[PDB]
């Protein structure tokens, strides 16, 4: 059937049956894509539904025990787990299935199928896109959310002491895990996160503008005043003036686009930039690599005592932070401040 | 046209020759597909054992093992 | 010095702004 | 057999409404008979913190904390 | 009858139908 | 203040700016 | 014509000035590698090899170059400090020189091959044009790299003919150049058993040697040469990019976890063994086994190595660093002169106090005076507090064993306070940040540099990979 | 002989100020860090 | 030092900048 | 305003640019010595 | 670092002079 | 004050290079540009 001609075998019927077209498309990386998927989300639910953090944080996150949608979450194992990948038959677990959950196991089922259901998703785009004989861009955007989660929820922990520090899949935990970065190593103020925001807001500034412009800039294609239905999908001619919207953009801003093509490519390239900076920023971080301090103002102001700037106010916020969230944030540490040592502003 | 000749060229030139020519059918896919399979059953073996996932009575897995 | 370095890269960013403002390409074709 | 043919037949309806509501007291009584604290560990709210610790656990080591873990919860 | 679309349509509603059971009897045990 | 942050803040400025007007005027003038 | 991010592509129809485009690449990496050698002798200071390591001058390739037995230089001086019995012609500035000519040697090659482009090997006697068989040329390639592997294996790290490689004591007190046995047994996958490096690269040397063989005479499938575009050159490259960014994310892993192939006497202790206290826990074992055999506390705490107390510092961790904090470990903290003793703290009771040592984490981190049940009994009143448990109020006394302050025993307030301050960082040194000029403000030795760049570098090849498939894969598309 | 792959590369006017922009905002962004 | 060595950097970049930039024009026609 | 007659372009061939560029590090090579002093 | 500059400087004007023999325009 | 006057000369000599066609600079009988240079030079001497 092939380009000689051939014969057909195993291969070949399951590939007729994978790809033929109904309304659940499953395609060969369907096989992975869908268990993997499901079980995450099997896993998160059923996790933030009766699965407790009372002996890995110390902490008490879920339905059951009386949290709500916004402080429940799965928590991660206990930082004297380290790097281990907890399996269910694992040494840790030995087999039961009570104590794996207890013990914070279900943290990384959650993830590790919810990584390879990333992966399967995008082959899934690949395998589409190929059907459909069109470039596949989309999986090309679709690689930077896989770069950010590879770098927060995988390569971060692994620089660290252990699962401990990885992002809990929670609301309420995803806060604790933005005010730990403040904290601790100064997030802020490392130039990737500068550009991943850049990226972020240009984006979405980027997607508000084209909007915005498209729908004021129609053709009187119909009757009436709604001009939704003044559009025929199977037309031929464009629905809106680029002229137009190039020469307003020009003398309102300065610089319009031209060309639709590199309109919606900068489009595209906008985010994607973005959190791949980002991404790369966090693996930075995960080795203790910190843009933490200005060495020649740190020494101005221990020189001058009248020196102060935003920066040092910063430098004591997250000194605050610090001292005042690690009694508890990490109890594996067992710090106990006595409280005439804690940061404090003596005005009170 | 013709390229260049060198007597190098005319050694390796049998190597470069056979361009193109593939075996009929599937071949020999199955022998790799069973190769696959034990090498990520081995891959799986050393992450586990890096990991101390999966614990060995000889291995130590740790900085001791130096002292051997 | 600094100073003056940051002044000169603030400088030439906005003299690249001005120019292509104003110094464009002349769009054709739309 | 589009949505609106899934619908109208009455079997359908009559082969859910015989389980529906099952799986609802199913999950009821599984929360109200106390198998959820059983299969998933979750501590009962009286039994948070035990006389021996009356503190929050602290696991410590990887290896033995399968004893560990039963320990503390006081099983 | 035991098509794709049967599968995930149960397999995504029977589990659903369940916690949400387990969550309203949830919604009663007293503190 | 160093001279290896100065020296290398210029490089960067000069040397993709000599690339680009390089391939600018090469072009313009085809 | 093309962008400027398609100004390369002109070389993907004709294998010549591949040819050439590659081996100027060649060049350019080994003309660094000499380069960088010679840059790094000139820095290079060998006067003090206990208290002023290669990894504490930022070495980056010095290490690599020592790891495989490479130890004299011409100056007379070894990496051990002894004096140098004979160079010879492999020495580190031979190295460079030797990489400085092969660089100049393939820039030649690159120049030859650029200039004479049309070769009859490239064309294809059938049509007449330029084909590469590529199963076949990675037939040839792999036998090539599976003999290299099995004699690196069995003739250099073994010792037969080769030196052989680093080999050190688990606490990394005498490490040498030294010859291993190859271990066929389950301890041979120990990442820390040495032999099992020679194991491995026999092993894989015979099977990439089969392999080779293999495909050198069987050819592909039909459904398999189409099915992965075999025929085209893009793929061998998407393929290639794979490999090369899941070596990378390998060996940065290796390098951070530490393994026998990073020894830290040459890159320096891992965040883990100070995170778990080894090398603490070491020197705890020597002094009570030395107090159980029956000595003052002076003699039990004279025996313990600077070497080993200088392993259990903060300062030597590689997670303490900064992104932007540039240049070498003694250029922030100074560079380590002396041991000045282990330091015990005493309150006027005679209770032993310790201080609570700082996380990794922590920028900044109290001063915590605590007895042995765990209990805090003095601490800094941060900056301009009132305390109950002051160091003054208390009446805490530190007297110092071993080291340079061996028999002292201060009572000053202030001393108190800055040796607790000075030794809630580990093990107290000695540092003169005046000859570097030093910011006082930790640095990271070369352990975590590589591993940053290896780890970014694997991340941005992912991102290749995905890229050059896509190109590969949907060749018609992108085409027309 | 002449190489039939023959090719000139172009960057017309937008490109050269995208590049000459980004180049500047990249030096503007990392001088502070680069300095300290 | 820093005098010199930015100097030298100068007038080793800019000068040869110009005259590619000229050179480029040059070949762009043939 | 209105297409200037005066118009021509400056051109410098390879032999040009190899003396410029000769002359250009021989002056560097010279005066390197005497500037670091 | 002036040895290095200086040879990077010699090392430069050896270049230029194998350019200008070896890739001269032909007349 | 040098500074500012630097700019004000920069924008002048903008003006003049885009606007170059000029009724002064041209001959009234021929009408092709020309310069009158000893009534110039005569001129700038009495500002001098
Ligand atoms: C025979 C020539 C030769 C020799 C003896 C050396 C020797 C050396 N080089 Mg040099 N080098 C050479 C050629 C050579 N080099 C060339 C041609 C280049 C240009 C590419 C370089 C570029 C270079 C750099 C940039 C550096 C060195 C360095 C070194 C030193 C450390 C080597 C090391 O750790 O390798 C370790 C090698 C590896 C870990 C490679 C692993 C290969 C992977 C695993 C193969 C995977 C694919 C494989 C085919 C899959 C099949 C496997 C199996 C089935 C067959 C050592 C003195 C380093 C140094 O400190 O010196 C300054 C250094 O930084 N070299
Ligand atoms: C894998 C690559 C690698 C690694 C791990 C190292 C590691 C190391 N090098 Mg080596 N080096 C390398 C490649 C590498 N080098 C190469 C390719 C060169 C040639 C340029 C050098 C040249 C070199 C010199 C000359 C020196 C070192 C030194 C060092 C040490 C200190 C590193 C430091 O200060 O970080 C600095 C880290 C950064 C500045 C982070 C930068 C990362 C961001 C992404 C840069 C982005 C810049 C962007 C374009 C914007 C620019 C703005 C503009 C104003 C500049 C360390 C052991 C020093 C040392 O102590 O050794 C003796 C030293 O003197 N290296
Ligand atoms: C084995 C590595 C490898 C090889 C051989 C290639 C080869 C190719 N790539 Mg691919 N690519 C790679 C890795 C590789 N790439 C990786 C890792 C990425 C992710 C970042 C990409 C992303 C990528 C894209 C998005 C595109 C290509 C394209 C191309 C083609 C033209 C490239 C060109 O002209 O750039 C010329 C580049 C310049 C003139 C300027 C580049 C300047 C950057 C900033 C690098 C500066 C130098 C750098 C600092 C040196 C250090 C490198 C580091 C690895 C040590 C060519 C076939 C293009 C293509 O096929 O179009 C049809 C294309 O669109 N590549
Ligand atoms: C928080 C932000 C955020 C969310 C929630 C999100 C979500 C989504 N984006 C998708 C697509 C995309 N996102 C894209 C670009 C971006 N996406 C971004 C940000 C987001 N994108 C950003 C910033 C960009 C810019 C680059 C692209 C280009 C695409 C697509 O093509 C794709 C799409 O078609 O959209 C409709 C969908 C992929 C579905 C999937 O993987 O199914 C499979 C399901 C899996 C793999 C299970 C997930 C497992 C996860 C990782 C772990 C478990 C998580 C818990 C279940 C929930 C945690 C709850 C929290 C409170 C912690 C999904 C709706
Ligand atoms: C003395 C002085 C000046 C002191 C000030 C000092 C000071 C604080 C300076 C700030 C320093 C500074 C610049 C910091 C920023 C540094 C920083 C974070 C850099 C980011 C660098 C970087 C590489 C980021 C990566 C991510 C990235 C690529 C971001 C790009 C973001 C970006 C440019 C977004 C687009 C924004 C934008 C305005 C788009 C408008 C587009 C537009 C005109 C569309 C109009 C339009 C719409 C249509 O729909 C149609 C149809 C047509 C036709 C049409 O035209
Ligand atoms: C993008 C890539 C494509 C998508 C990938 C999606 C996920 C794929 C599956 C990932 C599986 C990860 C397995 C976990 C590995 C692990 O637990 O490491 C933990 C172990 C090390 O374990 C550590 O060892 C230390 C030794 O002092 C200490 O004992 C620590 O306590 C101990 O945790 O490492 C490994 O098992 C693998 C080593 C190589 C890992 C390479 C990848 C990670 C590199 C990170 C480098 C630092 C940043
Ligand atoms: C396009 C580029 C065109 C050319 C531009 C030229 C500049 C290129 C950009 C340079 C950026 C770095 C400037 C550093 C300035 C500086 O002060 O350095 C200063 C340092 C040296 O620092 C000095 O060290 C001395 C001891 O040797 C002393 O300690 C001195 O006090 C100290 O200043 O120079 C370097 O570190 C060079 C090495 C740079 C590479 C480090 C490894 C990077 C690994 C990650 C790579 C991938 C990152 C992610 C990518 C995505
Ligand atoms: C009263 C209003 C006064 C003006 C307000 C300010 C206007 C500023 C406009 C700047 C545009 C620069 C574009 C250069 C490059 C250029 O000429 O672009 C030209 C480009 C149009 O390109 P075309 O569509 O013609 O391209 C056709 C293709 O075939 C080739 O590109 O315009 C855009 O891409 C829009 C995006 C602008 C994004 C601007 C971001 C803001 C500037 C960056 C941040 C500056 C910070 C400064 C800190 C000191
Ligand atoms: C195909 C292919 C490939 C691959 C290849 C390879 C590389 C292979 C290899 C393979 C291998 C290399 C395998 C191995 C395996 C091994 C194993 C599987 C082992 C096992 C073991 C055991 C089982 C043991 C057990 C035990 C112990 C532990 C001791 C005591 C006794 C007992 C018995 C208990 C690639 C992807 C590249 C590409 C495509 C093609
Ligand atoms: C090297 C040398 C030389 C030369 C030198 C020179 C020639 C220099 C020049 C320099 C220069 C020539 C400089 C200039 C500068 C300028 C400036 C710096 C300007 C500024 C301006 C401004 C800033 C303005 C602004 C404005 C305007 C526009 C108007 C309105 C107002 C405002 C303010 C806005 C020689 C050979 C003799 C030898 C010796 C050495
Ligand atoms: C050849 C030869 C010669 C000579 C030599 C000499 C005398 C010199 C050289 C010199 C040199 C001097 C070389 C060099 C090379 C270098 C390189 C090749 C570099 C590269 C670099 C890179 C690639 C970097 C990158 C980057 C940056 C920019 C920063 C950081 C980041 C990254 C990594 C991105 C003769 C003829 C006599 C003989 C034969 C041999
Ligand atoms: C884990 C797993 C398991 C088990 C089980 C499963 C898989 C489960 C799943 C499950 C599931 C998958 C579940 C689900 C659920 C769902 C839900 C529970 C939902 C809910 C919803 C709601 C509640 C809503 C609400 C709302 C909205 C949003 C709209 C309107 C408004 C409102 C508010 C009403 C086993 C061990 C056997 C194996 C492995 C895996």
């Amino acid at each position: 059937i092939g380009t000689y001609q051939e014969k057909r075998t195993w291969f070949d019927d399951a590939d007729d049956w994978l790809r033929q077209d109904r309304f659940v498309f499953v395609g060969w990386s369907g096989l992975l894509l869908f268990p993997c998927a499901y079980f995450a989300l099997g896993g998160w639910l059923t996790g933030t539904t009766f699965v407790t953090s009372w002996y890995t944080h110390g902490l008490a996150t879920s339905y059951l025990e009386g949290c709500n949608f916004l402080t429940a979450a799965v928590s991660t194992p206990a930082n004297s787990m380290a790097h281990s990948l907890l399996f269910v038959w694992g040494p840790e677990a030995q087999g039961d299935f009570t104590r794996w959950c207890q013990l914070g196991g279900l943290w990384a089922f959650v993830a590790l199928h919810g990584a390879f259901g990333l992966i399967g998703f995008m082959l899934r785009q690949f395998e589409i896109a190929r059907s459909v004989n069109l470039r596949p861009y989309n999986a090309i955007a679709f690689s930077a959310p896989i770069a950010v989660f590879v770098s927060v929820f995988l390569i971060y922990p692994l620089g660290q002491s252990g699962w401990f520090f990885a992002p809990s899949f929670g609301v309420a935990a995803i806060f604790r895990f933005i005010l730990f970065f403040q904290g601790f190593h100064n997030w802020t103020l490392n130039p990737f996160h500068m550009m991943g925001v850049a990226g972020v807001l240009g984006a979405a500034l980027l997607c508000a503008i084209h909007g915005a412009t498209v729908e004021n800039t129609l053709f009187e294609d119909g009757d009436g005043a709604n001009t939704f239905r003044a559009f025929n999908p199977t037309q031929a001619e464009e629905t809106y003036s680029m002229v137009t919207a190039n020469r307003f953009w020009s003398q309102i801003f300065g610089v319009a686009f031209s060309n639709k093509r590199w309109l919606h490519f900068f489009m595209l390239l906008v985010p994607v930039t973005g959190l791949w900076m980002s991404a790369i920023g966090v693996v930075g971080l995960a080795l203790n690599l910190r843009a933490y301090d200005f060495v020649s103002q740190e020494i101005r102001a221990a020189e001058d005592p009248e020196f102060e700037t935003f920066y040092t106010k910063n430098i004591l916020l997250n000194e605050g932070i610090r001292a005042w969230m690690a009694a508890q944030d990490q109890p594996h540490e067992r710090l106990v401040f006595p409280e005439e040592v804690l940061p404090r502003g003596n005005a009170l | 046209e013709p390229g260049l000749v060198t007597p190098l060229g005319t050694l390796l030139r049998p190597l470069n020759s056979e361009a193109g020519k593939v075996l009929p059918g599937w071949g020999t896919t199955v022998l790799m597909a069973v190769f696959i399979l034990l090498f990520a059953a081995f891959l799986l073996i050393i992450l586990e054992i890096y990991n101390s996932s999966l614990i060995l009575d000889d291995v130590s897995m740790s900085w001791e093992t130096l002292a051997k | 010095m600094e100073a003056l370095v940051y002044t000169f890269l603030l400088v030439g960013t906005l003299g690249i702004i001005f120019f292509s403002i104003f110094f464009r390409d002349p769009p054709r074709m739309i | 057999r589009p949505f609106s043919d899934i619908l109208t037949s009455i079997r359908y309806w009559v082969i859910h409404s015989i389980t529906v509501p099952a799986l609802f007291i199913a999950g009821w009584l599984f929360v109200s008979t106390g198998l959820a604290y059983d299969v998933f560990g979750t501590p009962r709210p009286n039994e948070y913190f035990t006389e021996d610790r009356q503190e929050a656990p602290l696991i410590t080591d990887r290896f033995n904390a399968l004893e560990q873990v039963k320990k503390l919860s006081g099983n | 009858i035991f098509t794709v679309r049967w599968l995930a349509i149960h397999g995504i509603a029977v589990p659903t139908i369940f916690f949400l059971g387990a969550i309203t009897a949830m919604q009663f045990i007293q503190r | 203040v160093n001279i290896y942050g100065l020296t290398a803040t210029a490089l960067f400025i000069i040397i993709p700016t000599s690339f680009l007007l390089i391939l600018y005027v090469k072009t313009a003038s085809t | 014509g093309l962008p400027w991010y398609r100004v390369h592509t002109v070389v993907i129809n004709d294998p010549g000035r591949l040819i050439s485009v590659h081996l100027m690449h060649t060049a350019l990496v080994s003309g660094w590698a000499g380069s960088m050698a010679l840059f790094e002798i000139s820095v290079f200071d060998p006067s003090d090899p206990v208290l002023n390591p290669m990894w504490r001058q930022g070495m980056f390739v010095l290490p690599f170059m020592t790891r495989l037995g490479i130890t004299q230089s011409w100056g007379g001086w070894t990496i051990s400090g002894e004096t140098a019995t004979n160079p010879g012609i492999w020495s580190y500035e031979g190295v460079a020189a030797a990489h400085i000519i092969l660089s100049g040697a393939l820039f030649l090659a690159s120049v030859w091959h650029w200039t004479y482009w049309d070769l009859e090997l490239f064309r294809d006697p059938r049509t007449g044009k330029t084909a590469l068989d590529l199963p076949k040329i990675f037939g040839i390639h792999l036998f090539l790299s599976g003999l290299l592997c099995f004699g690196f294996g069995a003739f250099h790290v073994t010792g037969v003919f080769g030196p052989g490689i680093w080999v050190s004591d688990p606490y990394g007190l005498t490490g040498r150049v030294q010859p291993v046995a190859p271990s066929w047994g389950a301890d041979g996958f120990d990442p820390y058993n040495p032999g099992g490096i020679a194991s491995h690269h026999i092993a894989a040397g015979i099977l990439g040697v089969l392999a080779g063989l293999f495909h050198l005479c069987v050819r592909p499938s039909i459904r398999l040469y189409f099915g992965l575009s075999m025929g085209s050159i893009e793929t061998v490259l998407s393929s290639s990019i794979a490999a090369v960014f899941w070596a990378a994310f390998v060996v940065a892993g290796t390098m951070w976890y530490g393994s026998a192939a990073t020894p830290i006497e040459l890159f320096g202790p891992t965040r883990y063994q100070w995170d778990q206290g080894f090398f603490q826990q070491e020197i705890q074992k020597r002094v009570q086994a030395s107090l159980a055999e029956g000595a003052s506390l002076s003699d039990a705490w004279s025996r313990i190595p600077e070497k080993l107390a200088f392993y259990d510092y903060i300062g030597n961790n590689p997670a303490k660093g900064g992104l932007f904090r540039t240049g070498a470990m003694n250029s922030g903290d100074g560079i380590a002169v002396g041991w000045l003793g282990h330091a015990s703290f005493k309150d006027q009771e005679g209770r032993e106090l310790f201080v609570r040592r700082m996380p990794t984490f922590f920028e900044t981190f109290p001063v915590l005076l605590l007895d042995k049940d765990g209990i805090v009994r003095a601490d800094v009143p941060f900056r301009k507090a009132e305390s109950k448990y002051s160091i003054e109020q208390v009446g805490v006394s530190v007297t110092f064993y071993g080291g340079e302050l061996d028999g002292l025993t201060f009572t000053d307030p202030a001393t108190v306070k800055k040796y607790a301050r000075k030794a809630q960082l580990g093990e107290i040194f000695e540092f003169d940040r005046s000859t570097l000029q030093s910011d006082g403000v930790f640095r990271s030795s070369p352990r975590g540099w590589f591993t940053f760049g290896h780890v970014c570098f694997a991340l941005l090849f992912f991102f290749g990979h995905i890229w050059h498939g896509a190109r590969t894969i949907f060749r018609d598309v992108f085409a027309g | 002989r002449p190489n039939p792959n023959k090719q000139v590369v172009e960057l017309n006017r937008t490109s050269l100020y995208w590049g000459l922009l980004l180049i500047f905002v990249l030096a503007v962004l990392f001088s502070s860090y680069i300095f300290n």
